[PDB]
């Protein structure tokens, strides 16, 4: 239900762009109540790991979800918990979202979370996932920008 | 000549074995008591609200790691080997002279030893562990029932009243699941075993009479828990065992410790229905007909503590 | 290609040859001003030699038209060097590299 | 801007402490080409310039030490801790000349155990094998290696920096290092503690470490105090007990060490003695009555009972019953007099004078002052107490770890060691086609090595057999096939070793039988029962009827594997039949003989299952084995692995099993009337008449055209007949002519 009223939500890109069918006083709300339903998804399933293991199926979801501008802030928290509690998410997981994880690092400015997402992702829980470090090596280190 | 003309390193290598099975097993080691001696001892060249002796602190650190929630209870050395120094402080040390001076002496000692540890959280431990095993067979609960023993030698009133003070407080079913389950994978007198293991020692096996039972030393430890559970006609206790009025469901460990009996009972028959035929019994079957007595006088001693008092 | 400088003169007539351990003192950067590897913060010299490269063609050729010190400014074009495949965390694939070499060699 | 100025922009330096935390991880669990990458971006000697920077903020110095540890020495100190649990001493000269360094050592007079962690040893640890960094060198992976970085300079170094700190932390000063004590602790310490577990520190590097620990017991016979009498936090105390641990285990292998030297000594002796002593039994005794009761019960015996006994000089006082000389038992009685002294257990407001007595003050202390709070300082103290308190226990439980070789094979078991180092460095790594083709390489150079079977007991002593099935379960818990069948063949092959390595292999036979072309883990489970008659006997019913519930729902429904290739389709899979039967034919025939209690619960689990006698022999509707046999025939010569071949061999293996589970002949001639009825329902399993006939199909024999063996029919499917006529039908005088 809460990814239902966040995919309807997000349909427009934002508040003022095809936002205002539902009137002009709605316009101020919606990204309260995308930022309010980001939060309780992230706390719904914060430290459950049966619910993680569950939610891991809409892993490319999540990371599609993060270029929103409003939705980053709950989606991060979202993944970094999925990340954390279920380990097993990670061997799914392709290069092209470690390209867009580090374009989120790109575009919003240097945040110190997605450097603890990365390494989340570099290392499982007690096995090393060389495919996930070697791609980040590759993907982050090279261009010294 | 098979001793020499061999190569050094292969005596090397069975002289070794052969003196660690014989010479480094020492007995005494003198350290049990004064490892418990020296940790009980508090504020020394210094100093309440502060957290007492470092026993006290080791007790909690292991209701710490008992309490934490699990799927299941790994092996940890250090708690068996700490269990163990703790029980054989006050079992090892106390388990013609019948003066009523020198026996209440010994009583007194006892309890003593005893109030070292159960007052600093012990009693709690157990209980905890025990729970924690999820009715689960091994040496993490072996070292657990005998520590409780240990504590409990003699019908121990205040260790009595604290466990089932946090029994009935915690109100958190799952103890006596545990116990009804370990009571539950007990074994018996097995007669399909007993032939093979005829067969094996008429020509290794790696032991003697490792197959038949294997566990009657468990089974009586965990019987005698359940009856110094009770051993000084604890009324209330002995209702607990059967309802639990704080739990919503009951276990009635009474029925399980009966059930038992009655199996007992039939593997006896069994094997006297076996050894009919027979005029003499050989020494084999004599060993396992003592050691099936053994639990079975334990079980009737453990029915008979949940009576007495009416 | 290779496009040597001078920085410092040499010799002039001690050229390196066939089968010669050449021992050099390198600080490699790229084409951005951004140094990527160099020998000296190791404070030990690279030896190599010639006919078992074991290094990239460009420092190879670039290395051989020196004589016993004359410091150099090598430019190692791509499809010269590590080329498109490039190095992870290292150089990227399609960009070339200026080498400040020094043949201190003493054979 | 200046890497110092990040101590008042905070934004900054939460950034720089994450990205080297995420440097530190993305090479983490021996990711050693990310490691050389790494070295392009963090060089040498900015991790050398920050390791002496005395400005730099706490969080930045800690993450560049941990950053120069996991660049450069954490593989290296995984394979040396993990080489460190087991001992294997050769008996070369230095040995020899090594003794138990006691309280009455070269120079003492029995009260100095001398100082922990220095002297010399013997135990076989391969090297470390650094590579240098270039970003120049030709690209051309074998197992790339860590990063080289000089080990001495970086030894001195640490020495300085702790010595320093261990000064400047007695004045009190109100800037110290980092920002507090443990930013000026910690980092140093692990670096110190990981240089010494990697065994870099010499001697005199090992004294000028303990006399900094603590120089009023650690000397050589409000003055520069000890770390141990200042007063650090927990985080610094975990580090300490680190430390101190390190020592008592350098203490135990050398106990452990002086134990196998002394032993070659007294092995020695005992030999010259005993050839004397048969010299003498030889040559003279020709007056007494042959001396039957003093030879046979001493000299008859095997070797292992020819010690055991031989050893029961001491401890009774009054029971001898050995031709042990009175010298030799009072120079052993004096040795073991020795070692119980070192382990603390001697003498039948002072400070410490020993290892022991110092850490168990310390932990003892270290407890009663404060209400420790972190778990792990508390499980360490705790530990590291009852380990001082407990000596002999833990020889104890470290010497079935300890062995003994000789000097001639220390360069194979060198190579040895290093293949099962890199089998436990590949364990923590996710699986991958370079990761299982390094893995199947080294299995293999393990199986090629002649230290594999020519000491098995050694092999059983590091687990070796434990880490391949741990891998097994890796892979298996499909992908990686091949490794499969390598961990399977190197099993199989283990087995075979020993009559010990089969029965410790015999203990996983419920987890090889439940996970049921090449080698298979059904392979692995039955050779871990065959020829051995103990194990079959110990075998479990549930063990049994697994096999027997397998074999019923591989012969009633046929697997697609055979039907995705070009195959008829067909309801019933005779391959995987005769694959769970081969397994049956070994625990119920052993030796030749057969075991009445494994062959009577197979029969009567095959019979309460009638599906897994196949589609012929199940009941009504069924064609016979004539009939199915003549069928197998025909399929053989039309298209419709080859099938029609598989099709009689289930067969005969299914008819071979029945055979061999058939009651011995004395058993039916002394009554036992369970034998005769286990016959009689063979008997009417099936008829005589199918067995004479399937004796009497005919056989197919330019040059000749030889039908092929494996598609067509083949007299192996008669030998099954023939054994099951004879184990059960046998003849007199009916069938003796046609």
């Amino acid at each position: 239900l809460v990814l239902n009223c966040i995919d309807r939500l997000n349909v427009y890109t934002t508040a003022a762009h095809f936002a205002e069918y539902a009137g002009e006083e709605a316009a101020e709300s919606w990204k309260e109540i995308v930022n309010l339903l980001s939060e309780l998804l992230a706390s719904l399933i914060r430290g459950n790991r049966a619910n993680c293991a569950l939610f891991s199926t809409n892993l490319d979801w999540v990371v599609s979800k993060l270029d929103r501008l409003e939705a980053s802030s709950g989606i991060l928290e979202v993944l970094y918990c999925v990340l954390i509690e279920s380990p097993e998410v990670l061997n799914i997981i392709q290069e092209n979202h470690i390209k867009s994880i580090i374009s989120l690092l790109d575009k919003h400015g240097r945040n110190h979370k997605v450097l603890d997402v990365l390494c989340s992702l570099c290392v499982c829980n007690g096995v090393a996932v060389r495919s996930n470090q070697d791609l980040i090596t590759e993907n982050l280190l090279p261009g010294r920008e | 000549t098979p001793l020499y003309n061999l190569p050094t390193h292969r005596a090397c290598n069975m002289f070794l074995e052969s003196y660690k099975a014989a010479w480094i097993l020492t007995e005494d080691h003198s350290f049990e008591d004064r490892m418990i001696d020296d940790l009980s001892k508090a504020g020394e060249q210094e100093e309440e609200e502060k957290k007492p002796d470092p026993l006290h602190q080791l007790v909690l650190h292991f209701s710490r790691t008992a309490l934490t929630e699990k799927s299941k209870l790994d092996e940890d050395y250090l708690y068996m080997a700490y269990a163990d120094i703790m029980a054989k402080s006050c079992h090892l040390e106390e388990g013609v002279e019948v003066s009523f001076e020198e026996k209440e002496m010994e009583k007194q000692r006892l309890l003593y030893q005893q109030s070292r540890l159960h007052t600093r959280g012990a009693a709690e431990m157990v209980l905890q562990m025990i729970s924690a095993c999820k009715g689960e067979t091994g040496a993490m609960v072996s070292s657990t029932l005998k520590l409780g023993i240990s504590i409990l030698n003699g019908g121990n009133a205040e260790v009595q009243q604290k466990m089932l003070d946090y029994l009935k407080d915690k109100k958190e079913v799952g103890f006596f699941q545990s116990i009804q389950a370990l009571m539950q994978t007990c074994s018996v007198l097995d007669l399909n075993a007993f032939e093979r293991q005829n067969k094996a020692e008429g020509l290794i096996n790696r032991q003697n009479g490792e197959k038949v039972m294997a566990d009657d030393e468990f089974t009586q430890d965990l019987f005698r828990f359940l009856q110094l559970l009770c051993e000084g006609h604890n009324n209330d206790f002995q209702n607990y065992l059967r309802t639990q009025t704080g739990n919503t469901t009951t276990i009635n460990i009474i029925i399980c410790t009966v059930d038992y009996l009655l199996r007992l009972q039939e593997s006896i028959s069994d094997f006297y229905w076996y050894y009919s035929g027979k005029d003499v019994i050989e020494e084999q079957g004599k060993r396992n007909f003592s050691k099936a007595m053994s639990v079975a006088k334990q079980v009737f001693n453990s029915l008979t503590e949940y009576i007495q008092g009416p | 290609g290779v496009e040597i400088e001078t920085i410092s003169p040499g010799d002039g007539r001690t050229f390196p040859k066939k089968g010669q351990t050449c021992v050099v003192h390198y600080t490699g950067m790229l084409q951005n001003g951004k140094k990527f590897d160099s020998s000296r913060d190791r404070n030990k010299p690279f030896k190599f030699r010639i006919g078992k490269q074991e290094v990239i063609k460009g420092f190879e050729e670039g290395a051989a038209q020196m004589s016993l010190g004359q410091r150099a400014k090598l430019t190692c074009t791509p499809d010269v060097a590590y080329g498109a495949t490039g190095h992870p965390g290292v150089i990227p694939p399609n960009a070339t590299l200026i080498f400040d070499v020094e043949l201190l060699n003493l054979e | 801007m200046d890497i110092l100025e990040l101590s008042e922009r905070l934004d900054l330096q939460r950034f720089h402490s994450h990205t080297l935390r995420l440097y530190r991880a993305v090479c983490a669990l021996g990711n050693n080409r990310v490691a050389h990458a790494l070295c392009s971006h963090v060089d040498q000697a900015q991790l050398l310039h920050a390791l002496e920077d005395a400005h730099l903020p706490g969080p930045l110095r800690a993450g560049y030490y941990d950053l120069l540890i996991s660049i450069h020495l954490e593989s290296a100190c995984r394979s040396r801790r993990s080489m460190l649990s087991e001992y294997i001493v050769p008996l070369t000269p230095e040995t020899r000349a090594i003794t138990l360094f006691p309280p009455g050592r070269k120079g003492g007079n029995a009260r100095r155990h001398g100082l922990p962690g220095v002297g010399v040893t013997t135990s076989l640890r391969p090297p470390h094998h650094f590579s240098p960094p270039c970003f120049v060198a030709a690209l051309p992976a074998p197992a790339r290696l860590s990063p080289a970085i000089p080990l001495e300079a970086l030894r001195d170094k640490a020495l300085r920096m702790l010595g320093e700190a261990v000064r400047d932390g007695g004045q009190h000063a109100r800037d110290p290092v980092g920002g507090s004590v443990e930013f000026q602790f910690v980092p140093v310490l692990k670096l110190v503690s990981t240089l010494l577990v990697m065994g870099i520190f010499g001697d005199e590097d090992v004294k000028q470490i303990l006399k900094m620990i603590e120089p009023e017991v650690f000397t050589e016979e409000d003055l520069e105090e000890g770390l141990l009498q200042m007063k650090l936090p927990e985080s610094v105390k975990l580090q300490m007990c680190n430390l101190l641990e390190y020592f008592c285990d350098q203490e135990l292998q050398h106990r452990v060490e002086s134990l196998a030297a002394f032993a070659e000594r007294y092995v020695d002796k005992l030999q010259a003695n005993q050839r004397s002593r048969y010299a003498l039994l030889m040559r003279a005794f020709t007056m007494s009555a042959a001396e039957t009761a003093r030879r046979t019960r001493e000299f008859r015996s095997p070797p292992q009972e020819q010690i055991n006994m031989l050893l029961h000089f001491k401890d009774e006082a009054d029971e001898e019953d050995c031709p042990l000389p009175e010298d030799i038992r009072q120079d052993l009685q004096d040795f073991h007099q020795d070692l119980l002294a070192h382990c603390g257990i001697q003498l039948e407001e002072k400070k410490p004078q020993s290892l022991q007595e110092l850490v168990s003050h310390m932990v003892v202390r270290w407890a009663q002052e404060d209400y420790v709070q972190s778990p792990e300082l508390v499980r360490a103290m705790f530990s590291l107490l009852h380990r001082q308190y407990d000596g002999l226990g833990e020889l104890l439980r470290a010497l079935p770890r300890a062995y003994t070789i000789s000097p001639s094979s220390v360069e194979d078991t060198m190579s040895l060691l290093e293949c099962l180092g890199q089998i436990r460095s590949l364990l923590i790594v996710q699986m991958g086609p370079q990761e299982e083709n390094l893995m199947i390489q080294s299995i293999g150079n393990i199986m090629n090595n002649k230290v594999f079977y020519q000491h098995p007991n050694l092999m059983r002593a590091l687990g070796m057999h434990e880490t391949v099935m741990e891998v097994m379960v890796n892979v298996l818990g499909i992908r990686f096939p091949k490794m499969v069948t390598s961990c399977c063949r190197f099993l199989c092959y283990f087995c075979r070793i020993s009559r010990q390595n089969q029965r410790s292999m015999f203990d996983h036979l419920s987890y090889l039988l439940e996970n049921s072309q090449g080698s298979t883990p059904l392979d692995v489970a039955a050779a871990s029962v065959i020829d051995n008659n103990e194990l079959a006997l110990a075998l479990q019913e549930q063990d049994l009827e697994k096999v027997v519930s397998y074999l019923a729902g591989c012969g009633l429904q046929s697997c697609p594997m055979l039907l995705a290739k070009g195959y008829p389709d067909i309801g019933w899979n005779p391959c995987g039949g005769e694959r769970y039967l081969d397994f049956l034919r070994f625990a119920v025939f052993v030796n030749g003989e057969s075991v009445e209690e494994n062959a009577n619960v197979v029969v009567r689990l095959l019979i309460r299952k009638p599906e897994c006698f196949g589609p012929a022999l199940r009941g009504e509707g069924g064609s016979g084995l004539l009939a199915a046999i003549e069928e197998a025939i025909r399929i053989s010569e039309d298209p419709a692995v080859h099938l029609g071949h598989a099709i009689m061999s289930f067969y005969a293996a299914l008819i071979d099993l029945l055979g061999r589970c058939a009651p011995e002949m004395h058993l039916i001639q002394a009554g036992k009337g369970e034998a005769l009825r286990i016959r009689a329902i063979l008997r009417s399993l099936v008829p005589l008449d199918d067995l004479v006939g399937i004796i009497s199909l005919p056989l197919q024999i330019g040059a000749l055209v030889q039908p092929k063996m494996s598609a067509s029919f083949v007299p192996d499917h008669k030998a099954s007949m023939v054994l099951f006529l004879d184990r059960v039908y046998g003849i007199e005088n009916q069938d003796f002519l046609l």
